[PDB]
């Protein structure tokens, strides 16, 4: 909950969910795993 | 726990 389509994500990061509906993001540029946080 | 990419 708590993420709308307001906005698309960030350049060079790419997203994946790890559970139920967990879209951690992978951010390229840095090769790092996210939870929330570009998006919202 | 982040998770692998
Ligand atoms: C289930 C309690 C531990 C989860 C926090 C660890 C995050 C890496």
């Amino acid at each position: 909950f708590e993420i709308p389509d307001d906005v698309p994500l960030p350049a060079g990061w790419e997203m994946a969910k790890t559970s139920s509906g967990q879209r951690y993001f992978l951010n390229h540029i840095d090769q790092t795993t996210t939870w929330q946080d570009p998006r919202k | 726990g982040p998770p692998p990419y």
